[PDB]
């Protein structure tokens, strides 16, 4: 059955920088993308950044400047790079997989995540 | 782009319950609402898909419906197993971004 | 003769080229074979009804 | 003038093939992008000796 | 003449099989070049120092 496990939490300074890492298994990696979705302590979740097969990515108007989301299909692993953080980034982000097959440069029309992770929890604080 | 969720939603065991979830045409008029599964402190779990379809598993209770700009989770034969949080998912094609809502608490009575 | 063999094992592929963009394959194939006798010398004719 | 190659052991060799993450790589853009990216020449082994 | 063509674009590669697996690889290449006047038509002697 489909797997995939999270890592790369820390606690950083307001002005920092982190990079997340997941590792997925049980399905055909290629075919589906890869999403990061966070939550703030005691708030709904909140879409981060994606990416597809050919390493198209798509990220939020909250997080466009700032982050970046790659993929690795050899090793079935989606990493997250984030840079300025601030104190508002801070939440468990979880790592989703996408119910339909889409690969290229014109995904993100139709999207809902299916299996999900365990997750991890980023704190930007002094 | 944002949508809209009622903040909880009552209903006593072996009723009908319906949370809905407002959007745009940008959003829900072109693609609908996917709902999910929230247990305190858990990973999400996803019951309806856009299209009323359940993953395998996922009691015939829960069912999904589209209308114009909004989309409505309704579970019948509610069961002590339902007490969680629920979230409904939409992504917006004219931008390419991913929109859920803010999230409704159940309460069973 | 007894002590003569009959034969030479072979089990090469050789992809011989041609002209205008034509090969010829020829696959050679080489195996030892153990054949037991038969159960009975019979023909039988056998009905299977699961 | 090139020869062309025959296969010497039991295993393939590797070869160069298109591919779901460099898919793009080799056809344009929806406003005319090209690119060209490079590739390896000397993909299957020798015994040198 | 100024109004007759002078050669033809060619950009195709052929691969023509010869005896004994060798091919003749032919490939063509065509493009237009675009060639503007000199700077200066005077040679010069220049030296770079950083």
């Amino acid at each position: 059955e489909v797997q995939l496990v999270e890592s790369g939490g820390d606690l950083v300074k307001p002005a920092g920088s982190l990079r997340l890492s997941c590792v997925a298994s049980g399905f055909t990696f290629s075919s589906y993308g890869m999403n990061w979705v966070r939550q703030a302590p005691g708030k709904g979740l909140q879409w981060v950044a994606g990416v597809n097969s050919g390493g198209f990515t798509g990220y939020a108007d909250a997080v466009k400047g700032r982050f970046t989301i790659s993929r690795d299909n050899a090793k079935n692993t989606v990493y997250l790079q984030m840079n300025s953080l601030t104190a508002e980034d801070t939440a468990v982000y979880y790592c989703a997989k996408d119910r339909y097959y889409c690969t290229g440069d014109y995904c993100f029309n139709l999207i809902a995540f299916g299996y999900w992770g365990q997750g991890t929890l980023v704190t930007v604080s002094s | 782009s944002v949508l809209t969720q009622p903040t909880s939603v009552s209903g006593s065991l072996g009723q009908r319950v319906t949370i809905s979830c407002s959007g745009s045409t940008n959003n829900i008029g072109i693609v609908g609402a996917s709902w999910y599964q929230q247990l305190p402190g858990k990973a999400p779990k996803l019951l309806v898909y856009s299209d009323g379809n359940r993953p395998s598993g996922v009691p015939d209770r829960f069912s999904g419906s589209n209308s114009g700009n909004s989309a409505t989770l309704t579970i019948t034969g509610l069961q002590a197993e339902d007490e969680a949080d629920y979230y409904c998912q939409s992504v917006d094609p004219t931008l390419g971004v991913v929109v859920f809502g803010g999230g409704t608490h159940l309460t069973v009575l | 003769g007894v002590g003569i063999s009959t034969g030479t094992f072979n089990n090469q592929t050789e992809f011989k080229f041609l002209e205008n963009g034509w090969v010829y394959i020829t696959a050679n194939s080489s195996r030892l074979v153990h054949l037991n006798m038969p159960e009975s010398e019979n023909y039988r004719r056998v009905v299977v009804n699961n | 003038k090139a020869k062309l190659r025959a296969s010497h052991t039991w295993n393939p060799i590797q070869q160069m093939s298109i591919n779901v993450d460099n898919q793009f790589n080799y056809v344009p853009s929806n406003i005319g992008g090209m690119k060209i990216v490079y590739e390896k020449s000397q993909l299957a082994p020798r015994k040198l000796y």
